[PDB]
């Protein structure tokens, strides 16, 4: 048994035509204390592939250095394919899972949600998700922790259904990302302002926006509130 | 002292040379596989007019459509036999069927395999032999009646028909003739009897032999010590009507 | 840490320690074994002769095994020690798990399986230990008579001798023990298996032990005074 | 490799001897001589010492007799060190006995398990033999007064009497003559300081190159006693069979 | 308190043919009240027409794919192409089932394919070790919604030949393929409209002699 | 109820006059039901005297246990175990098995021999070494044995004098215990001899 | 149920076993030995708990007679005891406890005598005139220490056994339906078929 | 979940329901409670279904593993106390075993067997066990007799089940007889609780009480 | 042969030499040839299978180690039997763990720094058999050479066996041609039959003693034999 102690949480992402969007808040509560800000939690893993954490904060840590390994491995010889085997979204993805199977035997696990999105070499736009369960789904779009209750049906008017993928471009996406944290920013104690974008593009890389913040705010109306009777 | 370990700077692991000797040894064992039953037939080699014949085995049951004869030191051969009883339940457990023939013979030559030095933890139970060969006879849906030959080696092939032991040599010349595709059971039974009665130390009696068969509805089955005291009396009289 | 291989094998087909093994046992004393058609009989000499040297307290070479087996041993004296011990741990675990005494055929596998299994690993010589063993199947009136190798091979025998001088008893044998009419009761038997022994004894009832087991858990031994009747009686019929 | 350098102590000759066993019974007979002598009224168990410098604290030691319990002393023969393991061994094993049953250990049982602990270093595992023999006197109530005697290989033999040590063959045949089954224990007694006057290679036989115990019914209520005299008591005894 | 226990709810729904069998199943992953996906297979092929589903808590049912397809793989190395009977699959997952007999996995698994005799075959297996041999069960959350309704579609249970009164029973009639899949339709069509846990979408694979057939059909989106 | 107070049983040490006189009843059995008036508590080792209350199945333990170890001492030196060190081999054994521990109170009392010195010793549960020398009171109503012994008991009593002392307080207390009321022995135990006496004690 | 008595008259051990076997709701049988022979003139009984006492009884009587091969020599009752003792005790420590009483009845011919012993579950042995295990043998104790003597032969010994029953048949609740009675003689083990 | 075996002339008559229930729910009225060990044996289930099942398929390969090893095939005596002593090495680890293993050989007779999850091992000639163990023993009893035909052990072993299926909730479904002779378990097949209640309710003429 | 050094790989020789290993390397030549070529689309493998007797069946020289990969054994039998157990087994790790085709190259390294284990120690012996490895991925087509030393190295064509010089030779002069065909299945196999023809000196072809084997970018591995290789033969 683990105990969440100094826990982030919301990380959202949905696909597009040409790549994937995943961003998260940095924030690191323990309690009600906001002990840490500014804490990082978008991870690069080469340069096609962003893991996004959530849940506990030192679990996490433990899944930063995981991942920095993952890619010394097979760095190692394949010299004429240390861009054409190098790692992909779905190699990270699987090993991931299965190391969250074997810690959830001995019933001791890291307490986390993962979200790994990416891109393939065929293009094809990857979005998956794990957790401390050990239930794995992949997804036309995907929310953890809080945003499971506000930022899905936001993003769900956008991705219907496998129709809506080719029809939906990378500015409409943008727009509503940043207008979904809106609300996250609003009806949830634990979030802030700052939130860190990483756009994966297949044709352009990865676009890493750090330390946006919230924008256009509605606070006008609540002068006129009065008591409650 | 050789190692096991050291090789010979032919090639050769002096070892698998020495084992090969100790079947030739051993005590003759026939087997004939044709299209309508397998036929297996040993000599006994009982040694003094005291010791009572059929205490003495070496047609051995694996399971009721594994039938197996063995030649060599009868005493290497009784861990073998063990380890293969066990994995060929083992398989009914698993897959409730019959295990494939091939198989057996597979996981045999594996243990076989070992005799090594034994190094760390690593199990290896044995540090020296295995000198025995086997006819693993058997009949399933995959493949018709097959036979099986084994080696100490870990080396397996299957054979129409081979002769093991003593009088191999001379067994060979004679299956290479009278071996054919058309064998009946009937006829394949009698044609074993007198491959191994030339190569026999003593006359073709049934208290130095034993016959059985796998055939697909009995199974296994060893015939009675009557039985063939009546194919001996049938041999010589088609013999001595040429 | 010691498993240095002591199987060695010879190129000419053989063993070389499990030829000695056979040797070992030549040295040592000598039994003979007998089954009648109710009973058996297991003689072996002793050269526990010796004046000043107890017989009372000093062990027989034919050990109880079981209420219904009993073993005779020839060949290292300090190792037979170990091969009853592990048949009598066998004869209760069997009890224990199947119900039910051994059967005299299990038995013998079952000390056959321990002296094999001492050529297989390396850090142990083989025993120098041949064996009868001797008993009726539960509830039945079947002799039995088996005898082991450090082979490690067994079989059953109408009648064997194995230690020193066993060629000139089995010889004896052959002429004398016919395979289809055993000796026909218990005293017939017996007046055998004294004959046989006189012959490498050169006389003496003193010497000689004689151990009957009959069916239904009848381990009996002749004492010295019946020893002497026997011998005695062979003495004025031979004479005549 | 490393199997250059290996002895094989485990391995048969041709003749299937063990020749390791055969020189353990060597370095016994090198050792100073013990007598085992059964009587019906006692047993009387004698060593001479092998040791005799002038400077040796006799009162002080005892090296050639040892108590296993209350009711079995051994006498020894052979390396004193090695001895000792085993003697220890013996010891803990007589208790573990009383322990479970409340019933001192029978002598037959205590005597079989050493034997088999001496045989298991001549089985495997490329030890040497120890190289010792013990003299086992001891009582119960089964069978009355035991002797027995187990020797480096592992096997053991009951007796009326016996010897080990140096000039084995030549104490049996002064035993063979003098011993009667009649004897009493004062008559033991003096069998045996007479049969280690003569094969003394030293000249004199003296109080303190001498141990004796005894093992005497003699004691009332029906009770057994054990009693190591001291090397003052022996010389009483020894003008006493007048060898001063 | 760690619980290592969740639930995922989905549903499947095995009916054997006289040469054909039938595991559907939907597409519908959940958790709680929150849809995670709305299309996600279930009904995982296993190839030498055996197909398996280890409906109930997702976390546990595809650690017992794992192992199968595992275990599926290295059974043609050693018996060397022998092809693996619907029927010796059974006994096999039997055995990994049992296997964690003390730290169980929650599943109700089905597997199917055809017998040796051409006949359908549906297995489904108790969560914690042994199994029947079937016609036909449903299990998945809304088992209890679907079962009661195939055993009067199919086996004509409590129905009897009219005027005879309660003398003759009805007789049973060997199902088409192309009967079965509309009772499938059907079902499914009704289990969504009382029961939060069916929708979005059906998945069926067909097995026949062919090969394995696939065929999905929508459901109410809600 | 906890495992000392299903056996019950008590045990009292006094010291005298050069001499020491250990003392306890002869009860065993379970809860309300008595078993026996056979059971003897007290034991000994050498020219030592040991004696145990509580829980049964442990006393009988601790005996074979003791027997075993000094055994094993006196063929080594040869001698009797002197009361010091026979006090120090109790002390370790409780100490050794400190989780799950023997529900005991062992009570030593003996003269060790060469100095002619009154000797006692108290332990309990894992092993303090109580040093005493007026009383050392073990068992299931050693509150009660405790005022009786401090009132009575007065230092230097003669062999015969301190046989009327350690009687009179044993009797009283063990009808005014349930645990206790079977029986009784007492060991006075000069410098040379033992004599045993059983008290008439009321039945209970 | 539970329910095992012993008597020791001058020249036997008497101990009484109860007929029935009841696990779950039914009584399963009215029939079942609740004692096994260790040796020629030694006999235990046991009860207790389910299942424990079958396999704690096979488990004594195996090992007993194993001595019994190795040195052609029955054990002493008095012996017997104390192995039992033994195992028991270390038994309370480890992973599984043993919940079984014994009693053990046997006849010494070192001292020709007959002697019985009572092990309760601790593993606390107590020679004894007579005794009983479990709340049961409570309604026994009072009638045997009235009309007990040191003195009296099989057959008064058996009348007085009658009675014990007899009375246990009236104030207990649960039943039993008689007993098996087994005798441990001079030499002999026999089973009296009367009640 | 109703099992129910008796000894009786021509040898051993088995009998078992075939309703298993997995809570309220009503999971399959298929299951067949019978475990063919080896054509000499039959093994039946009730208690927990996994340890069951399993556990003496098991069985089974030591069965076709003592056969080969003596070459003589395993008493029913010595078949049993395998099963119960590997059971007993898990003892408190919540597996659930309530098997009666039933046999016929020519050394000991017809016997039945009786493992249980303790340890207990019984030897008898009736058992019964399971949610119809009271039902079972009452009728049962009064028509049983040690002398009986074969076809008439047939018939009372119908009833049994027949009794307990009624009035118990969780037996139900169908019926299952096994007729053992010395030669091995001979199947007497699969009759329908629902067709069988109405040939005894009128043929006999008992539950009048029963509406209809 | 003796004196010297040849006991076990733990002495090392005054000459650099070490004498097992050069043993192990004479062991491959006993045993039967073994032809290895490919081009960027189709890599095959042509064996030598051969029969005790004429009573006796053939052998099994061509193994599938997966759907995607395979090795053929040359020299010693047991020894193949424990080696293509161990790529069994890690190609199953890499599809279990990490969802990846085990890549030729990375599979070749493995198996050398298992064999170094081998002489280090004291005891064990070198293993004394060689694989051809071919087999297909996201890179191409490889061949790998496992000598018994622990190199592997990748080559367009080799052979090893008896009397393989033959063979090498002929797929030196013909380099140039058969890199540059590519999709045509059957042009690939029939070069290498003219290629293991060279090495049959004193020994007839046999077209049932044959073993033939193909993998390439849309077929599995996939062995052919018995009637299939008397189409192209």
């Amino acid at each position: 048994t683990q105990q969440p102690i100094v826990t982030g949480t919301s990380v959202i992402s949905m696909k597009y035509d040409n790549g994937v969007i995943i961003a998260a808040d940095n924030l690191g509560s323990y309690g009600s204390l906001l002990r840490f800000n500014g804490v990082e939690r978008l991870i690069p893993v080469g340069d096609n592939t962003v893991v996004g954490i959530s849940g506990d904060i030192s679990d996490m840590q433990h899944i930063e250095r995981l991942l920095k390994d993952l890619v010394t491995e097979n760095a190692y010889d394949n010299p004429l394919a240390d861009a054409e085997e190098a790692l992909e979204p779905s190699y990270i993805f699987e090993y991931l899972a299965t190391v969250m199977y074997q810690r959830r035997s001995k019933m001791n696990p890291l307490w986390n949600a993962i979200i790994v999105a990416g891109v393939q070499s065929n293009g094809d736009q990857f979005l998956r998700y794990v957790n401390l369960l050990g239930v794995t789904y992949s997804s036309p779009t995907l929310a953890t922790g809080f945003g499971a209750h506000m930022a899905n049906p936001l993003l769900r008017k956008v991705v219907d259904r496998e129709s809506d993928i080719p029809k939906t471009t990378v500015q409409v996406a943008e727009e509503a990302i940043v207008n979904a944290m809106r609300v996250l920013y609003y009806r949830d104690a634990r979030s802030s302002r700052n939130f860190s974008l990483a756009i994966i593009d297949k044709n352009t890389g990865l676009t890493f926006k750090k330390n946006l913040q919230v924008e256009n705010m509605k606070w006008d109306f609540a002068k006129d509130i009065k008591g409650y009777g | 002292d050789r190692g096991v370990s050291t090789f010979s700077p032919e090639g050769r692991l002096f070892q698998v040379e020495y084992s090969l000797e100790a079947i030739k040894l051993g005590s003759t064992a026939i087997g004939i596989a044709t299209k309508e039953g397998v036929v297996l037939g040993v000599e006994k080699r009982a040694t003094s007019p005291l010791l009572e014949s059929d205490s003495i085995e070496k047609i051995v049951e694996i399971d009721r459509h594994i039938g197996c004869a063995m030649s060599g030191l009868t005493a290497d051969a009784r861990s073998m036999i063990e380890h293969a009883r066990t994995a060929a339940v083992t398989h009914n457990l698993y897959y409730d069927e019959d295990i494939n023939v091939e198989s057996l013979t597979q996981s045999v030559c594996d243990l076989a395999l070992r005799f090594g030095e034994g190094a760390s933890g690593e199990e290896r139970l044995m540090s020296r032999p295995f000198g025995v060969a086997l006819l693993i006879a058997g009949h399933d849906a995959d493949d018709g009646y097959q036979l099986f030959h084994a080696e100490p080696s870990g080396t397996f092939y299957r054979y129409n028909a081979k002769a093991i032991g003593s009088g191999s040599e001379g067994a060979q010349a004679e299956l290479l003739n009278e071996w054919h595709s058309s064998l009946t059971l009937k006829e394949a039974e009698l044609l074993v009897l007198k491959i191994l009665k030339q190569v026999m130390e003593e006359k073709l009696d049934e208290n130095n032999a034993q016959l059985s068969c796998i055939t697909k509805q009995d199974g296994f089955k060893i015939y009675d010590n009557e039985k063939t005291a009546e194919l001996i009396k049938e041999l010589k009289e088609k013999e001595a009507a040429e | 840490g010691y498993d240095r291989a002591l199987s060695i094998f010879s190129p000419d087909g053989h063993i070389f320690q499990v030829e000695y093994a056979l040797e070992a046992v030549k040295r040592g004393t000598c039994a003979v074994g007998v089954k009648g058609k109710n009973c058996v009989v297991l003689g072996c000499e002793r050269r526990s002769t010796l004046k000043l040297q107890d017989t009372r307290i000093t062990p027989s070479k034919v050990s109880k095994i079981d209420s219904h087996v009993v073993l005779s041993f020839s060949g290292l004296n300090a190792d037979s020690r170990i091969l009853i011990e592990k048949a009598r741990v066998e004869a209760q675990s069997h009890r224990l798990t199947l119900e039910d005494p051994v059967t005299v055929e299990y038995l013998t596998r079952y000390v056959a399986g321990v002296q094999q299994r001492y050529t297989q690993s390396g850090g142990v010589r083989p025993f120098g230990v041949s064996t009868l063993i001797a008993g009726f199947d539960p509830r039945d009136d079947e002799p039995k008579l088996y005898q082991t190798e450090p082979s490690g091979i067994y079989s059953s025998w109408s009648a064997q001798t194995i230690g020193r001088n066993s060629k000139t008893v089995r010889e004896f044998l052959e002429k004398n023990y016919d395979r289809k009419e055993p000796p026909a009761t218990v005293e017939e038997c017996v007046k055998l298996t004294v004959r046989s022994l006189l012959e490498v004894v050169q006389t003496g009832a003193k010497n000689i032990e004689i151990t009957v087991v009959k069916p239904d858990s009848d381990i009996v031994a002749l004492s010295s005074e019946e020893i002497n009747q026997y011998v005695t009686q062979i003495e004025q019929e031979k004479q005549e | 490799g490393s199997r250059r350098y290996d002895s094989r102590t485990t391995i048969f000759s041709p003749e299937g001897r063990l020749y390791q066993v055969e020189y353990a019974l060597e370095s016994i007979s090198h050792a100073g001589t013990a007598i085992g002598i059964m009587a019906s009224d006692g047993i009387v168990l004698a060593a001479e010492r092998k040791v005799t410098s002038t400077l040796l604290e006799q009162d002080t030691s005892t090296e050639k007799l040892y108590k296993l319990n209350d009711k079995i002393a051994v006498a020894v023969a052979g390396l004193t060190a090695d001895a000792e393991i085993l003697i220890n061994t013996a010891r803990i094993h007589a208790q573990n006995y009383l322990k479970t049953y409340n019933e001192d250990i029978p002598v037959e049982i205590l005597v079989r398990r050493l034997s088999d602990i001496k045989q298991g270093y001549t089985q495997h595992g490329g030890l040497r033999p120890f190289g010792v023999s013990f003299i086992y006197a001891g009582y119960d109530d089964r069978y009355g007064y035991q002797l027995y005697t187990s020797n480096p290989s592992g096997n053991y033999t009951g007796w009326k009497a016996i010897s080990v040590g140096a000039n084995t063959s030549a104490a049996q045949t002064l035993l063979q003559m003098d011993y009667k089954d009649d004897m009493k224990v004062d008559d033991a007694i003096e069998l045996a300081l007479k049969t280690l006057s003569k094969t003394t290679d030293s000249s004199a036989l003296t109080y303190d190159r001498l141990e004796f115990a005894t093992i005497r019914k003699g004691a009332n209520d029906g009770e057994v006693y054990q009693k190591i005299f001291k090397p003052q008591e022996i010389k009483d005894i020894l003008v006493k069979t007048g060898i001063t | 308190q760690f619980n290592p226990y969740g639930d995922n709810g989905g549903t499947i729904l095995g009916i054997a043919g006289e040469d054909f069998a039938v595991l559907a199943g939907d597409t519908r992953n959940i958790t709680d009240y929150s849809i995670n996906s709305r299309y996600e297979p279930k009904v995982f092929d296993c190839g030498d027409n055996i197909v398996m589903s280890a409906n109930g808590f997702a976390a546990d049912g595809d650690a017992l794919v794992k192992r199968f397809k595992n275990s599926v793989k290295w059974y043609h190395f050693d018996h060397n192409d022998k092809k693996l009977s619907i029927n010796s699959a059974a006994r096999n997952i039997q055995h990994l089932l049992y296997g964690k007999r003390f730290f169980p996995y929650y599943v109700h698994t089905i597997i199917a394919g055809l017998d040796e005799d051409g006949k359908g075959a549906v297995y489904s297996f108790d969560p914690v070790g042994s199994y029947e041999r079937e016609q036909c069960r449903a299990g998945g959350a809304a088992a209890s919604l679907i079962m009661p309704f195939l055993d009067n579609q199919v086996n004509f249970k409590n129905q009897y030949e009219p005027g005879t009164n309660g003398k003759v029973k009805k007789p049973l009639k060997y199902l088409s393929v192309e009967e079965v899949i509309k009772l499938v339709r059907d079902s499914f069509t009704s289990a969504t409209e009382r029961h939060i846990q069916v929708g979005d979408g059906l998945e069926i694979l067909i097995v026949t002699k062919d090969g394995v057939r696939k065929e999905f059909y929508e459901l109410k989106r809600d | 109820s906890d495992p000392s107070s299903i056996n019950g049983g008590i045990v009292v040490a006094m010291t005298g006059k050069d001499c020491v006189a250990i003392a306890c009843d002869l009860r065993l059995g379970s809860q309300s039901l008595g078993v026996s008036n056979k059971f003897e508590k007290i034991f000994h080792y050498g020219h030592v005297f040991l004696g145990i209350t509580g829980l049964a199945t442990d006393v009988t333990t601790l005996n074979e246990m003791f027997r075993y170890k000094t055994n094993l001492y006196k063929l080594k030196e040869e001698r009797a175990i002197e009361p010091e060190t026979f006090t120090q081999l109790v002390s370790s054994s409780l100490y050794e098995r400190r989780f799950g521990p023997y529900f005991v109170g062992p009570v030593v009392a003996g003269i060790n021999s060469k100095s002619g010195k009154p000797f006692i010793a108290g332990f309990d549960l894992i092993g303090c070494i109580d040093e005493a020398k007026d009383f050392i009171v073990s068992g299931t109503a050693s509150d009660q044995l405790f005022g009786m012994c401090e009132s009575l008991y007065e230092p230097n009593l003669e062999p015969e004098d301190l046989f009327e002392t350690i009687s009179q307080a044993l009797l009283n207390a063990a009808d005014r215990d349930a645990l206790s009321g079977w029986g009784a022995v007492v060991y006075i135990i000069k410098k040379d001899e033992v004599v045993k006496r059983y008290l008439k004690m009321r039945q209970d | 149920m539970d329910i095992i008595l012993g008597i020791r008259v001058q020249d036997s051990v008497i101990l009484a076993s109860s007929k029935a076997v009841t696990r779950g709701i039914s009584v399963l049988k009215d029939s079942d030995d609740k004692t096994r022979q260790l040796s020629p003139h030694t006999l235990m009984s046991f009860a207790g708990e389910a299942g424990d006492t079958v396999q704690f009884a096979e488990y004594i009587q195996a090992n007993i007679q194993l001595y019994s091969i190795r040195e052609d020599y029955e054990l002493s009752p008095q012996a017997v005891s104390s192995f039992v003792r033994q195992e028991l005790a270390k038994s309370i420590r480890s992973r599984r406890p043993y919940q079984v009483n014994v009693l053990i009845g046997g006849y010494d011919k070192k001292k020709n005598k007959p002697e019985l012993y009572q092990i309760d579950y601790l593993g606390t042995k107590v020679e004894l005139p007579y005794g009983a295990h479990g709340y049961s043998g409570f309604y026994t104790f009072s009638l045997l220490d009235h009309h007990y003597r040191p003195d009296m032969t099989t057959e008064e010994g058996l009348d007085l056994l009658k009675l014990c029953v007899q009375e246990l048949e009236k104030r207990m609740p649960m039943d039993f339906k008689g007993v098996i009675v087994k005798i441990v003689d001079k030499d002999g083990i026999r089973q009296v078929d009367d009640f | 979940t109703t099992t129910l075996a008796f000894r009786f002339q021509g040898g051993i008559i088995v009998a078992v329901d075939s309703r298993a229930t997995a809570g309220n729910w009503v999971a399959s009225q298929t299951v067949k409670k019978v475990i063919e060990i080896n054509p000499f044996l039959l093994g039946t289930m009730a208690g927990g279904a996994a340890d069951c099942q399993f556990w003496e398929t098991w069985l089974g390969s030591q069965c076709r593993l003592h056969e080969l090893r003596e070459k003589e095939r395993i008493s029913v005596a010595a078949a049993s106390k395998i099963l119960s002593n590997l059971v007993y090495q898990y003892k408190g680890a919540g597996l659930s075993m309530g098997t009666m293993i039933c046999g016929y050989t020519r050394k000991e007779g017809p016997t039945i067997y009786y493992v249980d999850s303790d340890g207990t091992r019984l030897k008898g000639d009736i058992f019964c066990v399971g949610s119809g163990q009271t039902f079972a023993y009452g009728v049962l009893d009064s028509n049983y007799k040690w002398d009986l035909s074969v076809e008439d052990a047939l018939y009372l072993g119908k009833r049994s089940i027949l009794a307990a299926a009624h009035r118990d909730a969780y037996s139900g479904g169908s019926v299952n007889l096994y007729h053992v002779t010395e030669d091995g378990w001979i199947y007497h097949g699969n009759h329908d609780v629902g067709e069988l209640f109405w040939k005894v309710k009128e043929e006999e003429g008992s539950f009048n009480n029963v509406i209809g | 042969f003796r004196n010297n050094y040849d006991g076990d790989t733990v002495t090392f020789s005054p000459t650099g030499r070490l004498f097992q290993v050069e043993y192990a390397l004479e062991a491959i030549k006993q045993g039967s040839v073994t032809v290895g070529l490919r081009s960027n689309t189709h890599a095959v493998l042509v064996a030598l299978k051969r029969n005790a007797d004429e009573l006796s069946s053939y052998q099994k020289k061509i193994i599938k180690c997966d759907e995607h990969m395979g090795l053929s054994l040359a020299g010693l039998a047991p020894d193949a039997r424990v080696l293509s157990n161990y790529l069994r087994q890690q190609c199953n790790y890499s599809s279990l763990v990490f969802n990846r085709k085990l890549a030729v190259e990375r599979a070749g390294h493995l198996l050398c720094d298992k064999a170094q284990k081998n002489t280090q120690s004291y005891g064990g012996r070198p293993y004394g058999v060689g694989l051809l490895i071919i087999g297909y991925d996201k890179s191409g087509a490889h061949l790998l050479e496992f000598q018994p030393s622990g190199n592997v190295t990748e080559l367009y064509g080799t052979a090893i066996g008896a009397r393989s010089q033959g063979a090498k030779t002929y797929l030196e002069r013909t380099l140039d041609t058969f890199i540059k065909i590519d999709g045509n299945p059957d042009e690939l196999i029939k070069a290498g039959v003219e290629a293991i023809s060279q090495s049959l000196r004193d020994e007839s072809l046999t077209v049932d003693n044959l073993s033939i084997a193909i993998v390439g970018k849309d077929t599995p591995f996939t062995i052919y034999d018995g009637e299939a290789v008397a189409k192209y033969i």
